[PDB]
């Protein structure tokens, strides 16, 4: 509910499917071509329309909103770019699956080395796996050396990175990439690939996705004035690699050394993208460490998946020491300003309520009763703290205003442990002076706590179906008879037992 | 192929408190984002206040679903519920 | 802190509204826009024009939201960079 | 374990996961069928209907 | 090809339009939204059959947003295209380069390259049309052409014909 | 499919006492007057000695009450215990007639008895626990408030109805009436979360507890030792 | 649901009939009822799609379509493309529809002389 209304339909996922970024869906998805070299446009101000941080992929600068989506920075996720290679350049992670779709199939017909007339081979097909169709096809073809064209099979080596055939000559890309493009689709099934999304000419990496500055952390450590992340740099690095392989093949050069500048761009996206490499040097920073590739961002303890984030601004709970109050009703709960003025429930402008909310509004954060935030229908944040002129704010309806912690507001309180269903309970809100929490004494028997410097937990629902379901199933009358032994859990004790005997 | 027939509904007539905490909810939240009001509104101004007393009146225009186990459901109205 | 005994003791109440906000608003929860066809990141919304289009199928008819942890988002993003998609299918195939 | 063999064998012979755990619905937050979220609620187009003409 | 098919469709509705609009205002949004309309998998859904008796169901309110989700199910009709579907197409442009013929609410591009050799275009001949002994194309003319492919637009689905094939031409 | 809530301590009548006492509490005769009810209590005395079909009425009363005793006493509780947990507290609804009705003061009822033993019959049969048509529904709706059906039978029987607790005709329908729809609010409502409940409501007690007891004999009991201590 | 030309000019004809009774409450020729919508891209296609029809009009009559519906009602393909096509002769019309070839009951000498006959010949 505290998103702006969409009209899209809200479902959930039930299947995702893993597959691969073609070339044509990578410019498809990218909002904009780039090309220009370097980060900053000319030294004078303002994002390069071509460079690392061009404003289309979406900024990650408050003041700055995404022109793609056209939503703030609230909102906005980030958009992708994409950057094309002229030379067609291997994928570090499917290197060895490059030599062994190699080793697979003829490369220069395209055709698999073994028929169907093989039973093994009609129960591969048959199996619903495509791992195990794979694994069967890979142990029954290496045997197995004519293909089916009388043509003799080269073997595939693979050599630091490159891979070399013999019969013989270096395989290029440009050839690799056209024998995949010779495959048939029933050839592309056979190898355990999908024609329609998994086509099996999608390892040959020809233009790379760029990502928005929200997928990276580049930490502002120092306000305008910073350095980059380690991808940055080597983003920058493989940029320069393709300018000057593009650069050597118009102009007479040789042959070998313009395969050497390749072989060094793909080394250098290599390491981009992987870190630890096997028999090769990673890529070390300036300071010695290794550059943090994109692969060991979601492996380890470092990595994504294992769990690692940060950034929010949470104020819905509170903790704090109690003490008795007689004075209080049985779901009251006594509450200091101060906390009342830390935590905050949105409500929404209605014709009703606007008369009072203005007045709450126009009192200020720094006031009881009073408001802090002022979100529009879009999603804006006003910070009434920051807004001088909050004396001459008007709210139409449909808008939310924060506004802070009131009498009779339904709120969740909590002792731990919670061993039993009612340690936790809903309590109506009273506002009253100094730093302590306050209970009526019947209720500290159920929560089984004393005021001997105990502390308890407080927090606040912030939508209207959590407000209901906290006042109609967690009140605290409702909480009087237990269902363990069908016998009330509150009484009358202490002073007042003594008093009435 | 699933919705059970009116006359062959056997589930209980009464509005379990589960469903009347959702009922009141849900209408409090479309009351605070300018839906029509079906009760007059004499002093109150508090959504659920008005959800309540939409309730108390039979006034609440939703319909809900029981599923039953097997997945069929049985649909039923707010207004002929039962509220104690 | 919210934690196990206390999702516990709000299952008991039954208050599965509570424990939605609990599991949204006390973590990483994020609105993203998924076109039912692709099912990649190629969304444009506009709101307050109330239209989408999905860049990647040239589609503007259905496109589906979802209410996904940020981090995920993050990660998804870096695997859109690792030149392997996700595609997303709110819909089994069995 | 093993991501990034299971992104290499994912990209291999294109994975698909059945998400039918609980995480999945977890992840996604969806109401849980208990308690309140143990039915569904729908608008009642009938009883509109039987409004006055102003509702 | 003229077919009746059923449609589904996804409505969204916000709380605030809770009132008596339930029936007719949903249908005529689907009316905008599908009425006029073509789609990959059904091409143009040129009018729906029974409009205003299309039932709406019942709104599935989606939790935690208030807003109402509709299964609006309905029947309508549809206009297909077909590849090697032979049709009767009226000229309507004729560019040196081919001409464009109106079939039912699009528009065919046929080029000159697959016209036979016998039939020659002529600008300077009024008006420039494809004549030849006892032969004659031109706009307002009836031309017997088969559909080679069919190219899914999503929004305006458009196609090529052609008259290299036998027995091709008006009848 | 009782909520835990609604539940209080409650005797079934029948189940204590020696045989006459039994007969003296529950059994009527139409022929003798002092095995009848007392005249002063009911305004038609005159014209009830002597009905056969009112007889035929009271015997198959009697004959309901005996068997429910005899089920009681030998299948459910064989070692003889009367209170246990039940649902409505019939003895305050009862005295809550009697104090709104104001049925002090002495005065002949006017209640009759087929419209006392219709009404019973009536009430038990109204206690909706499961609803249906299906022969299996209705044995388990049966099954399931055998044991409150017998409370009530045994607390609403004709004598004590009219000597006891001379209830007026007002007073009986408001009983009925109360009892059915405090029935109807101590069921379980549908999508309870019961297991949560009940692993809490046992766990609770093991924090403040010659053979094993305590808690290495829950922890023994739990674990499913092959070899117990 | 295969559809041949002739109950799709019925369908489409009762339908814009009956929008013009309902959507439009108070609602003959083809332009001015493809010009009683609203929409630009909903017009132009209506437009498009209503002179398309009429333009080529094969049956204009209700009985004699159910007439023909009687003696027919045989893939419903077959049956579509048998009214949406005229024809004159089986070698040309084996050329159109090749499934006429394959039957073993050709009967098309008849056939042909009620689709040329019931209505004005063509
Ligand atoms: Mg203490
Ligand atoms: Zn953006
Ligand atoms: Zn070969
Ligand atoms: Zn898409």
């Amino acid at each position: 509910s505290q998103f702006p209304y969409s009209s899209a339909p809200l479902r959930s996922v039930k299947e995702v499917q893993f597959g691969l970024l073609s070339p044509e869906e990578i410019r498809a998805i990218s909002v904009v071509k780039i090309e220009y070299p370097e980060i900053m446009d000319e030294s004078r101000q303002r994002p390069r329309e071509g460079g690392l941080n061009d404003p289309k992929l979406g900024s990650i600068d408050r003041n700055f909103k995404c022109q793609t989506c056209g939503e703030g920075m609230a909102e906005c996720p980030g958009h992708f770019g994409h950057m094309e290679l002229a030379k067609p350049v291997f994928h570090i992670g499917f290197i060895p699956k490059i030599k062994k779709v190699c080793e697979c199939i003829c490369m220069n017909c395209g055709k698999l080395l073994l028929d169907e007339t093989n039973p093994t081979m009609a129960q591969a097909i048959r199996i619903r796996d495509p791992k195990k169709r794979f694994n069967a096809v890979w142990q029954l073809c290496k045997t197995k050396m004519v293909c089916e064209c009388g043509n003799t099979q080269p073997v595939v080596r693979k050599d630091g990175m490159k891979l070399w055939g013999t019969w013989r000559k270096l395989l290029t890309p440009g050839e690799i990439l056209n024998v995949f493009k010779h495959i048939s689709p029933e050839d592309c099934f056979r190898l355990g690939f999908n024609e329609d999304y998994a086509r099996p000419e999608w390892m040959i990496i020809t233009v790379l996705p760029v990502p928005p500055p929200q997928v990276r952390p580049s930490i502002a450590m120092d306000e305008t004035t910073q350095g980059q992340d380690d991808l940055t740099h080597k983003l920058s690095d493989i940029l320069k690699a393709n300018i000057n392989v593009q650069k050597l093949e118009m102009d007479g050069s040789p042959q070998h050394i313009i395969n050497e500048v390749e072989q060094l761009l793909q080394f250098h996206v290599a390491t981009y993208m992987d870190n630890d490499i096997a028999g090769q040097p990673q890529a070390l920073q300036k300071s010695g460490r290794p550059v943090k590739a994109i692969r060991a961002r979601l492996k380890g303890k470092e990595g994504r998946l294992r769990g690692n984030l940060m950034g929010k601004r949470v104020d819905f709970s509170a903790r704090t020491v109690i003490s008795g109050d007689p004075n209080l009703e049985l779901d009251q709960v006594g509450v200091p300003i101060s906390i009342a003025k830390t935590l905050s429930y949105p409500e929404t402008v209605t014709q009703y309520n606007i008369h009072r909310l203005t007045e709450y509004v126009r009192n200020g954060p720094n006031e009881h009763p009073g408001a802090k935030y002022v979100i529009r229908d879009n999603g804006d944040r006003i910070d009434l703290r920051y807004h001088k002129r909050a004396g001459d704010i008007v709210l139409q309806y449909g808008w939310k205003v924060e506004r802070h912690l009131m009498d009779d507001d339904p709120v969740l309180f909590n002792r731990q442990p919670s061993l039993h269903k009612m340690s936790m309970m809903a309590h109506r809100v009273k506002v009253m002076p100094y730093s302590t929490f306050r209970l009526n004494l019947s209720v500290t028997s159920p929560y089984n706590a004393d005021f001997d410097g105990d502390e308890m937990n407080l927090h606040v629902p912030q939508s209207e179906e959590t407000r209901a379901e906290l006042s109609q199933l967690c009140a605290v009358p409702l909480q009087i008879v237990s269902p363990q032994s069908n016998k009330p859990v509150m009484g009358i004790v202490q002073d007042t037992l003594c008093g009435v005997r | 192929e699933l919705a059970i027939l009116k006359e062959e509904r056997t589930t209980t007539p009464y509005l379990t408190k589960y469903e009347r905490a959702r009922i009141l909810g849900t209408r409090a939240l479309q009351i605070s984002m300018n839906a029509p009001v079906l009760v007059d509104i004499e002093g109150e101004t508090d959504p659920l206040q008005i959800a309540m007393k939409e309730l108390s009146q039979r006034k609440i225009p939703l319909v809900i679903r029981r599923y039953l186990p097997d997945g069929s459901y049985e649909d039923w109205g707010c207004d002929e519920l039962i509220v104690d | 802190r919210f934690g196990e005994m206390e999702r516990d003791c709000m299952i008991a109440h039954g208050a599965a509204g509570f424990l939605k906000e609990r599991l949204m608003e006390a973590s990483d929860a994020f609105r993203v826009h998924v076109c039912g066809i692709c099912g990649l990141m190629s969304v444009i919304a506009n709101l307050k024009k109330n239209q989408f289009e999905c860049r990647s199928c040239k589609n503007k008819t259905n496109i589906y939201q979802l209410h996904i942890p940020y981090a995920a988002k993050l990660l998804f993003q870096e695997l859109m960079a690792m030149n392997i998609a996700p595609r997303l299918y709110t819909e089994r195939s069995g | 374990e093993e991501t990034v063999e299971i992104l290499f064998e994912a990209g291999a012979a294109a994975e698909l996961d059945d998400c039918r755990g609980v995480s999945e619905n977890v992840m996604l937050g969806q109401l849980a069928p208990m308690g309140t979220g143990a039915f569904d609620v729908m608008i009642d187009e009938k009883l509109l209907t039987s409004l006055p003409a102003d509702y | 090809m003229f077919f009746l098919k059923d449609l589904s469709l996804i409505l969204t509705l916000h709380p605030s339009y809770f009132g008596p609009q339930m029936n007719q205002y949903l249908r005529e949004k689907l009316l905008t939204d599908v009425e006029g309309t073509c789609t990959g998998q059904f091409g143009y859904i040129v009018t729906v059959l029974d409009g205003m008796n299309i039932d709406v169901g019942k709104g599935r309110i989606i939790p935690g947003s208030g807003s109402a989700e509709f299964e609006v199910k309905y029947r309508a009709v549809v206009w297909k295209p077909f590849k090697g579907e032979v049709v009767d197409a009226i000229v309507s442009n004729v560019s040196p380069i081919g001409f464009f013929a109106d079939v039912g609410p699009l528009n065919v591009f046929v080029s000159t390259r697959l016209i036979p050799d016998n039939l020659v275009y002529n600008p300077s001949n009024s008006p420039p049309a494809y004549m030849s002994n006892d032969e004659l194309i031109t706009k307002g003319s009836k031309v017997r052409l088969k559909v080679v492919g069919t190219r899914t637009d999503v929004n305006e689905i458009y196609a090529i014909g052609s008259i290299k094939e036998d027995f091709l031409g008006a009848i | 499919g009782l909520d835990g809530t609604q539940v209080e301590r409650q005797t079934i009548d029948t189940i204590p006492g020696s045989d006459k006492a039994f007969h003296k509490r529950y059994y009527v005769d139409l022929m003798d007057e002092k095995n009848s009810i007392k005249p002063d209590v009911i305004e038609y005395a005159a014209d009830i000695l002597g009905d056969v079909e009112l007889q035929k009425e009271l015997n198959s009363e009697y004959e309901q009450l005996v068997s429910d005793r005899k089920f009681l006493r030998e299948i459910v509780f064989v070692n003889g215990d009367h209170n246990w947990p039940l649902p409505v507290n019939l003895r305050r609804i009862i005295q809550n007639a009697q104090q709104i009705f104001h049925l002090d003061r002495a005065k002949a009822s006017d209640l009759t008895i087929p419209e006392i033993i219709h009404g019973v019959r009536d009430l038990c049969k109204k206690l909706f626990v499961l609803r249906g048509e299906n022969e299996l529904i209705k044995e388990a709706q049966q099954n399931a408030t055998s044991l409150f059906q017998c409370l009530v039978r045994a607390r609403l029987a004709t004598r004590r109805i009219l000597e006891e607790f001379r209830l007026n005709r007002d007073a009986f329908e408001w009983v009925l009436g109360t009892i059915e729809a405090q029935f109807q609010r101590s069921l379980v409502h549908p999508g309870e979360m019961v297991g949560v409940i009940a692993a809490q409501s046992i766990g609770e007690p093991a924090t403040q507890m010659n053979v094993t007891l305590g808690v290495p004999r829950l922890k023994e009991i739990l674990n499913v030792a092959k070899n117990i201590k | 649901i295969a559809l041949s030309l002739s109950e799709s000019r019925l369908l489409i004809r009762e339908a814009l009939k009956a929008r013009s009774r309902a959507r439009n409450g108070g609602v003959i020729d083809d332009d001015e009822l493809a010009k009683v919508t609203s929409g630009a891209v909903a017009n132009g296609v209506v437009k498009k799609t209503l002179d398309y029809l009429n333009t080529f009009a094969r049956f204009k009559d209700e009985e004699t379509c159910t007439a023909v519906d009687q003696l027919l009602h045989l893939h419903p393909f077959e049956i579509a493309q048998l009214s949406s096509l005229g024809c004159e002769d089986v070698d040309e019309a084996i050329t159109l529809i090749p499934s006429l070839a394959a039957k073993k009951e050709v009967n098309l000498q008849r056939i042909l002389d009620e689709l040329n006959r019931l209505e004005d010949p063509y």
